[PDB]
């Protein structure tokens, strides 16, 4: 069911949708990396997971304020 | 050196007053900074010592001739850039305070330029996901410094979208092959090259494909440079190809220890596709940056045909190709930034807008450049015929290098199509001399005093003024005949291509 | 002593009419002296180094030994090996030759920009000059595609009405099959690790990759010389491009296929030359007897003349292609003679003709000889010239070259021989046509042809008829150089 | 390729820096004063506003001192250690090290010094300093550790080169060191 | 001349699973942070270590 | 070796010459350009030629072993 591309029709049809769901599809590669890394009993993975973490706020963050700018700019006249 | 002196600027530049001369004047400091950063790089680091590759942070990072080559480009071609913003482009307050009203440009610059120096040197899987988001996010914030314009801000959100999604594509192969094999440090994987699934570096490549434009993800680089200004394209349309073409050398060197056809096919079938859309895309355009966005996705194609053969005569054609093309690119969005002073002015058909952003945004915006400034016409020209691959330019032998390493790796599909797709592409590139050459014996008894050059005062009527500044004038000028005679010191360059070696010794 | 004479000489004329005609252009609103007459004392300038060119090579032809085997005047230049034998020292003077005649066609029936012009058509004369005294193949291709840039910019400059079009053409045609030639030449510098003419001469291929690499150069010679079915951009380059282009298309460029085959094809690919000669002919064969067919129904003027071209280089390339002397020589004189005849049919329509009414129509034009009798004199006389008729250097070269190609193959070496009929049947009717019957009702009485014109078709017809009654001037020169190029194993 | 004999692999930082040749202070200064030379050559060249010359103000002139400062100083850091390294001629830095290093081992004291670092952790910090002055153009790391992993034998102290006679020196075993590897598992394999 | 350099220099050596360089001069796991004597699965004996392979300058 | 620093200030020349022309001055304006154009690139001349003598050296040293790997694989 993967390959007709199925997850195309749960994303939904906004902006800040395709946010949520670049931060799943980032989660999901976090959640790998802490299942391989639980079970070799690797805390160098469980570095890799915790980086991962950090590195994908950072990501959310920058993305929201270019959203936020661009919602901004259409709202700008401020003339009141 | 730029770590820093990036701190002191930041601190800085928050401190002073905002205005214009002061952003100025900041600039030139980051300019001062790079020239400071390259002798210090020159000083310590050298070809015969890097040879063998030398590990440094826990080898986490590793250097080796092949990647202190690109980083000293990287530092040359950043000169050149901030060259732009550090002086006058045309000299009208009008048009070139663009430049100077955001502060952050040069802080910006200098965090893009850490991520493109070390992004080569990238010896672990953690230590690459870490540098490639660093490059990536900084151009973002290039894209958008400009939070004002709708098209900028348009652009960067594109830009967002996109390279978060080859972020995760990259992040997602490397953590394949942690699982695979446990390990994250790249020489530890060597060790298992014929235990891991070598279609998970494959994936990796897929982002990294995504990041420079690669078809069938062309779509998204056309746009965002067609709707970036002039001076935000000519930056994000080079600088990424930079150190992301030479780290897929590197893992295209790792890949080829196994030899997987199927890989190498994959990859061909990607770069036939990109030659179709790279030469037939270009051929029904109406905008100049539109034009050479697909003039940037064919050549990337052609570096691409000497990194998949990976060879002794690749390193020689990449080195090569690279460091002219930079410098051609260098040139043209040079001469573009110029020439916006030849324009006439409306004093109507088609309601046909342009914004201080993208002065020159169509390719008939450029009509008459023969009678308006000869020497520059003639420079763009050059430029434009070492894009063609006109010998005896800097393009000519560019692709010459090239195709000595598709033939003798086998590739003769490849060299075929990309010698038929250069045939293709000729068409709209012969469109941007034809326009500013074919109608100057009907235009030389014109009169334009509607031009906005006119509209720059004289000073005293006596004093020769020149029309351009001295500073862009002259690297105008140097990268021209650079070009143009590559003849003189062609043997010497590639005797010095000869000496870059990536793990070969013997 | 040659080449670091001519590129050297040759940048500083360059540098020498860009400072003096430019130095002003600082919106100075000015007048000037140097402008004055149409730019004359910058077009006299460019003359003179037209005509000094023409000496430097005659400096290094009194040391020339014909009696020697090999390259002479061996020269090294820009990391880069110059050498002559005698193919190339005959070359070499002829395009020279054709530098001040182009210059001397356009003196004043350009719009302006003469500096331009003049500077344009010299760098031509010296690239294609440099193209016969490279000694390896990346050198060939390196000046065999560097005259596109200064062409294309002339053709779209100075042309006609329809001067975009030829632009594109010329441009794209001579690129796109070039290209074809360069992978040949990659793969000469891949599996032999040089491209010398000697070093590459001595290797003997497999047969299969000699047919590949014979493919794959003579795209970039067939569309040069021009042969159908890839010829239908030099009508369209000729009808448009300026007088002076022209001239050096139809003198020279179109003699680079020529010698393209004797250095690239012939002693390096010598058993796949042998295998491919009976289509070599068929095209030829064809080229020929299609083009003097649909001559004859040619309306416009000068493209009368360009598809003349394409059946005499035809003929050239059946002569060239022929393993035996006679045909190797009787090609080498046919490209001398038709780089003079050729031209001057072109300044006879194209500079004669256009630059008193404008208009290349055939239907506008007959009787001529009424009102411009020194005009159908020399027209009478060329008409003869390049229909094969005897006296002139078209004839020695035309009959060696059919005799060769009867000794190379007598059953279809036998069909170039009709040759002499088509030829005259296309370029006697216009010729017939322009003379006869009454003086044309659509033009108004002028000038006849002026000192200038006739200067430049006196000297265009005097090598013609001293080739055609003394081609032993030539033959001297070719006989040891030719002889190398003949593959044969009589036992 | 120009090579000469290793010194240090890792030299520490206090050690670099007392290594300086008086060229080495002397580009330090024109980095110091370049990098304001720079702006007014700069202006000069092509002046920030309008067509005559301006005098950047003394606010720029501050900052672009305090960048030329760190500039020439880390210029002159990779100079002094390419003599460590042995890239450059360092027959004036091999004599001086020679000579601490002996006098240090007559003394039965480390010539590396006492350490603050566990075993683990003196190891750690070599691995991360050593060889990063390559980098020292893109960001600063500097060795500030005592650590033993050098990339040379103290083996090679005990024979006598000449000009070295006269410094009547004694050398004990490297056993009877403190401060070294080879003299710290007495009683514990795994503890020092 | 020119023909026999390049062809020195454009030769690309074979490479395959069994031949290729790898940038390791040490063999980790001589000091752990903590716990450093585990199961004593460490086999690989630092005080008799034997000569690393070092990798070839061919400039030197 | 003066001669190749002489062909090195003649492009500097020449780069201040096409310089002018594209500033619309003529080539007499500021003549003292001329002199700081031809030793800009005098010592990018000096430098260059010490990157190519540099360079000639270590190709030599390469060679040697190229050859000796050239012997063992013929044969
Ligand atoms: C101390 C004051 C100082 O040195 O900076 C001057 C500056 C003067 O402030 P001001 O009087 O309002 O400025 C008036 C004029 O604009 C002042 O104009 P200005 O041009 O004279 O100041 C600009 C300044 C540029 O300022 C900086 O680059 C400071 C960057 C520090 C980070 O450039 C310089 O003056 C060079 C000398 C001072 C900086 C030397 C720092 C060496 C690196 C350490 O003070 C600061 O920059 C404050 C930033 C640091 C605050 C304290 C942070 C402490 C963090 C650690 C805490 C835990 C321990
Ligand atoms: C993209 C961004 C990337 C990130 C970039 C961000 C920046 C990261 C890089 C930052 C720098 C790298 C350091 C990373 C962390 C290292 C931590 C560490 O290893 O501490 C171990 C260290 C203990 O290791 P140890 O084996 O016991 O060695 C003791 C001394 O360090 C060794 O004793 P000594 O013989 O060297 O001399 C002791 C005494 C000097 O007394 C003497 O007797 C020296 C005699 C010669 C004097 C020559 C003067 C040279 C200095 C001018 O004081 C010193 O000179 C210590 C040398 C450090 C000078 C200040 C550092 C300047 C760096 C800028 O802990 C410390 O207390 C280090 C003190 C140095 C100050 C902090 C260094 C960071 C600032
Ligand atoms: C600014 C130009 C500075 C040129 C410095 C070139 C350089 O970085 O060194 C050459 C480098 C290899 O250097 P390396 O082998 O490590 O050490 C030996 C150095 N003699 O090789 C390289 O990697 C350099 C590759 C880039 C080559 C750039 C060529 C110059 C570009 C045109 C400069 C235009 C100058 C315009 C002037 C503007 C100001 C008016
Ligand atoms: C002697 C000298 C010879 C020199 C030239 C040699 C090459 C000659 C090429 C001959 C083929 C092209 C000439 C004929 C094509 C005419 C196109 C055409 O008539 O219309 C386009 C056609 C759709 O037809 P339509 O738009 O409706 O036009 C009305 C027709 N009654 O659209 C179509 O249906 C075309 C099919 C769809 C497009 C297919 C594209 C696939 C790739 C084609 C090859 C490109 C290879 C490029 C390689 C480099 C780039 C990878
Ligand atoms: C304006 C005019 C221009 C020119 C017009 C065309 C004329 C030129 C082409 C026509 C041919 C010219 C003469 C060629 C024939 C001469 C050779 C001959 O003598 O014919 C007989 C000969 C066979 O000799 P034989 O000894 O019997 O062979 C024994 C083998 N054991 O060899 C043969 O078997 C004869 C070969 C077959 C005949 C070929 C002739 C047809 C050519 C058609 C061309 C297209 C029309
Ligand atoms: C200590 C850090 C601050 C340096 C103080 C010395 C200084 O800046 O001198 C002042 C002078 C500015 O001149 P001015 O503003 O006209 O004098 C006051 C007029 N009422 O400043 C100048 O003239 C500019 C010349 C450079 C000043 C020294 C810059 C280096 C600052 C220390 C860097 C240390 C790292
Ligand atoms: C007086 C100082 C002038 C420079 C002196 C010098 O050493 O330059 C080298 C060369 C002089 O010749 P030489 O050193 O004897 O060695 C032959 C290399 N041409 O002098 C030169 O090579 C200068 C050549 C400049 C002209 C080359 C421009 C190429 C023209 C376009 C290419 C056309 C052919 C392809
Ligand atoms: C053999 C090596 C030669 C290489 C260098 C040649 C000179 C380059 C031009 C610099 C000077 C200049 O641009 O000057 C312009 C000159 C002078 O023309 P003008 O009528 O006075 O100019 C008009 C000004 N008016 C109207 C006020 C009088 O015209 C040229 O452009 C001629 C030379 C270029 C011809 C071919 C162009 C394409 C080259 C592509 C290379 C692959
Ligand atoms: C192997 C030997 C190769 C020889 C050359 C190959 C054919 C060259 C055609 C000239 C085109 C030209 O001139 O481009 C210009 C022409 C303009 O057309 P126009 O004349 O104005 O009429 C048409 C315009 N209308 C209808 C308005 C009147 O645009 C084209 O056609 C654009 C496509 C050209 C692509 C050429 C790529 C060739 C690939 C390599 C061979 C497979
Ligand atoms: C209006 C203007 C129109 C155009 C006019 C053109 C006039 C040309 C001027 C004469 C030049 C001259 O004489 O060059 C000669 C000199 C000295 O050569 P060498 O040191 O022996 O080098 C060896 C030369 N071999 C190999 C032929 C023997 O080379 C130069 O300096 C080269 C100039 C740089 C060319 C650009 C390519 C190199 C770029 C390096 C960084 C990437
Ligand atoms: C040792 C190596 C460096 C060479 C020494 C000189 C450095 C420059 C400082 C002098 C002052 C200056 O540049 O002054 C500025 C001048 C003049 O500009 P203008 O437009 O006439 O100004 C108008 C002034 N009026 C009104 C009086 C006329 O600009 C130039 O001449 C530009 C060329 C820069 C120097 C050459 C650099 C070459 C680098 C290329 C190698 C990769």
């Amino acid at each position: 069911m993967d390959l007709i591309l199925l997850m195309l029709v749960a994303v939904g049809l906004n902006i800040i949708d395709i946010y949520i769901m670049i931060e799943i599809l980032i989660m999901g590669c976090t959640v790998n990396t802490i299942y391989s890394a639980s079970l070799d009993n690797d805390m160098i993975g469980l570095i890799y997971s915790l980086i991962q973490i950090i590195i994908a706020g950072v990501e959310s963050a920058i993305g929201l304020s270019i959203l936020v700018n661009y919602n901004r700019i259409r709202n700008s006249e401020e003339i009141e | 050196m730029l770590f820093t002196s990036l701190l002191l600027i930041i601190v800085y530049g928050s401190l002073v007053n905002k205005s214009h001369l002061l952003t100025k004047l900041i600039n030139r400091l980051g300019l001062i900074i790079i020239i400071y950063t390259l002798l210090i790089h020159l000083n310590i680091n050298t070809l015969e010592n890097l040879s063998i590759g030398i590990n440094m942070f826990n080898n986490l990072l590793l250097i080796n001739s092949f990647n202190n080559t690109i980083i000293e480009l990287i530092l040359i071609i950043c000169i050149l850039y901030v060259l732009l913003i550090s002086f006058n482009i045309t000299g009208l307050s009008i048009i070139d305070n663009l430049n100077y009203s955001k502060r952050t440009f040069i802080v910006i610059v200098l965090f893009n330029i850490i991520g493109l120096t070390l992004l080569p040197l990238v010896n672990d899987i953690m230590i690459l996901f870490i540098i490639i988001e660093l490059q990536s996010y900084s151009l973002y914030l290039l894209t958008a410094i400009f939070n004002e314009s709708h098209n900028s801000t348009k652009s960067a959100l594109y830009y967002f979208i996109v390279g978060s999604i080859a972020s995760f594509i990259i992040l997602d192969a490397t953590v394949s092959i942690y699982d695979d094999l446990g390990l994250t440090n790249i020489q530890y994987i060597l060790m298992y090259i014929d235990k891991l699934e070598i279609f998970d570096l494959l994936c990796l490549l897929f982002g990294l494909f995504i990041k420079i434009g690669l078809a069938p993800f062309y779509s998204y680089s056309i746009t965002i440079y067609s709707l970036s200004p002039t001076i935000i394209t000519n930056y994000i349309s080079l600088m990424p190809k930079l150190s992301i073409l030479t780290l897929i050398y590197i893992i295209m060197h790792y890949i080829n220890i196994v030899n997987n056809t199927d890989l190498n096919y994959v990859i061909s079938f990607l770069i036939l596709i990109s030659m179709f859309i790279g030469s037939f895309g270009g051929l029904n355009v109406i905008r100049i940056k539109t034009l050479l966005a697909y003039s940037s996705l064919l050549n990337v194609s052609y570096m691409l045909l000497a990194i998949l053969s990976n060879s002794n005569e690749s390193i020689i054609a990449y080195i090569y190709y690279i460091i002219q093309y930079s410098l051609t690119h260098i040139n043209i969005f040079s001469i573009i930034l110029v020439i916006s002073i030849y324009l006439p002015i409306m004093n109507n058909m088609l309601n046909v807008m342009i914004t201080k952003y993208s002065p020159i945004e169509y390719i008939n915006q450029l009509k008459n450049l023969f009678i308006n400034n000869i020497f520059i016409a003639i420079a763009l020209c050059i430029s434009i015929f070492s894009l063609i691959g006109i010998p005896p330019l800097t393009g000519f032998y560019g692709k010459y290098l090239v195709l000595i390493s598709g033939l003798n790796n086998g590739y003769v599909l490849l060299s075929i199509v990309l010698i038929i797709a250069s045939s293709i592409s000729t068409v709209y590139y012969a469109t941007i001399l034809k326009v500013l050459s074919f109608d100057t014996l009907s235009f030389k008894d014109i009169i334009s005093n509607n031009l906005i050059i006119n509209t720059s005062p004289e000073n005293n009527n006596n004093e020769i003024k020149p029309e351009i500044s001295n500073v862009i004038s002259y690297v105008i000028s140097s990268l021209t005949l650079i070009i143009l005679l590559i003849i003189i010191q062609y043997e010497n360059i590639v005797k010095g291509a000869y000496l870059v070696l990536l793990y070969n010794w013997v | 002593m040659l080449v670091q004479n001519l590129i050297i000489f040759n940048i500083i004329g360059i540098v020498l009419l860009v400072l003096l005609n430019n130095n002003n252009n600082g919106i100075l609103n000015k007048k000037s002296l140097l402008t004055i007459k149409n730019e004359l004392k910058l077009k006299q300038i460019g003359l003179i180094i037209s005509i000094i060119n023409i000496l430097i090579i005659i400096e290094n032809w009194i040391g020339f030994n014909s009696n020697y085997y090999g390259f002479q005047n061996i020269e090294r230049f820009l990391n880069i090996y110059w050498g002559i034998d005698g193919i190339s020292l005959l070359l070499v003077l002829l395009t020279l030759i054709l530098g001040p005649i182009a210059i001397l066609s356009n003196w004043k029936n350009l719009k302006g920009y003469y500096t331009y012009y003049v500077i344009s058509i010299n760098m031509l004369v010296i690239l294609m000059a440099l193209n016969f005294i490279c000694l390896d193949l990346v050198s060939f291709y390196i000046l065999f595609e560097s005259t596109l840039a200064p062409l294309f910019l002339l053709i779209g400059i100075y042309g006609a009405n329809n001067k975009n079009k030829a632009a594109y053409y010329v441009l794209i045609y001579t690129l796109a099959s070039s290209l074809f030639m360069l992978l040949s030449i990659v793969i000469y510098y891949i599996i032999i690790n040089s491209t010398d003419y000697i070093y590459i001469n001595n290797i003997i291929l497999s047969i299969n990759l000699q047919s590949l690499l014979f493919i794959g150069i003579i795209i970039g010679i067939a569309v040069k010389t021009p042969l159908m079915p890839v010829h239908t951009w030099l009508p369209t380059v000729h009808s448009e491009s300026p007088l002076g282009g022209s001239i050096l298309l139809a003198g020279v460029i179109l003699k680079l296929a020529i010698y393209g085959v004797i250095r690239l094809l012939l002693p390096n690919l010598s058993e796949i030359s042998m295998m491919f000669t009976p289509i070599i002919y068929i095209i030829s064969i064809l080229t020929l007897i299609y083009s003097s067919l649909i001559t004859l129904k040619q309306t416009d003027l000068k493209v009368i003349i360009a598809y003349s071209s394409i059946s005499h280089l035809a003929v050239c390339m059946i002569g060239i292609f022929a393993n035996n002397l006679i045909g190797i020589n009787g090609s080498l004189i046919l490209c001398l003679a038709h780089g003079f005849v050729s031209p001057a049919l072109f300044i006879l329509v194209g500079g004669i003709l256009y630059d008193r009414y404008h208009n290349r129509l055939i239907n506008y034009y007959q009787g001529l000889s009424t009102f411009m009798p020194i005009f159908s004199i020399y027209l009478v006389v060329f008409s003869f010239c390049n229909t094969g008729t005897p006296l002139s250097g078209n004839f020695v070269g035309e009959f060696l070259s059919i005799t060769g190609a009867v000794i190379r193959h007598p059953i279809i070496g036998s069909l170039t021989a009709a040759s002499v009929l088509l030829s005259a049947c296309y370029q006697m009717k216009l010729t017939n046509r322009l003379t006869g019957s009454v003086f044309s009702q659509y033009l108004h009485i002028t000038n006849d042809v002026t000192n200038r014109e006739i200067f430049l078709l006196n000297w265009l017809l005097i090598p013609t008829i001293i080739i055609g009654i003394y081609p032993s001037f030539v033959t001297n020169i070719l006989n040891l150089a030719s002889s190398t190029l003949i593959y044969s194993v009589l036992i | 390729m120009e090579t000469y004999e290793l010194i240090d692999s890792d030299p520490k930082f206090s050690r670099v820096v007392r290594y300086f040749r008086p060229s080495d202070y002397l580009t330090w200064a024109l980095g110091t004063i370049g990098a304001p030379g720079l702006m007014v050559l700069f202006e000069k060249i092509e002046p920030a506003k309008g067509n005559t010359f301006k005098m950047p103000p003394p606010s720029i002139m501050r900052i672009a001192t305090t960048i030329g400062f760190f500039g020439g100083f880390y210029y002159a850091y990779t100079s002094s250690t390419k003599r460590f390294w042995g890239y450059s001629e360092n027959a004036k830095e091999v004599a001086k090290d020679r000579y601490e290093v002996k006098k240090a081992l007559s003394e039965k004291k480390s010539p590396y010094g006492s350490s603050l670092l566990n075993p683990y952790q003196q190891d750690m910090s070599a691995r991360n300093s050593t060889n990063s002055q390559l980098l020292l153009a893109i960001f600063p790391w500097f060795n500030v550790a005592n650590h033993q992993s050098h990339g040379i034998d103290l083996r090679k102290y005990y024979e006598v080169r000449d000009g070295e006679e006269n410094w009547n020196f004694t050398l004990p075993p490297l056993d009877q060191v403190k401060d070294l590897d080879v003299a710290q598992y007495k009683e514990y394999s795994n503890y020092p | 001349s020119t023909a026999d350099l390049y062809g020195l220099i454009s030769f690309t050596p074979k490479r395959d699973i069994h031949h290729y360089v790898i940038r390791v001069d040490e063999v980790p796991g001589k000091h752990f942070p903590t716990n450093t004597t585990g199961n004593f699965g460490n086999t690989v004996d630092f005080e008799n270590l034997e000569p690393r392979r070092k990798p070839i300058n061919p400039y030197l | 070796m003066i001669a190749s620093l002489a062909g090195w200030g003649l492009f500097g020349v020449t780069v201040r010459a096409y310089q002018q022309g594209i500033r619309k001055v003529p080539f007499s304006y500021y003549p003292l350009g001329y002199v700081y154009s031809a030793l800009g690139w005098v010592a990018f001349g000096y430098g260059f030629n010490l990157w190519t003598e540099r360079n000639d050296k270590l190709l030599e040293k390469r060679v040697e072993k190229l050859k000796e790997s050239r012997n063992l694989r013929l044969s």
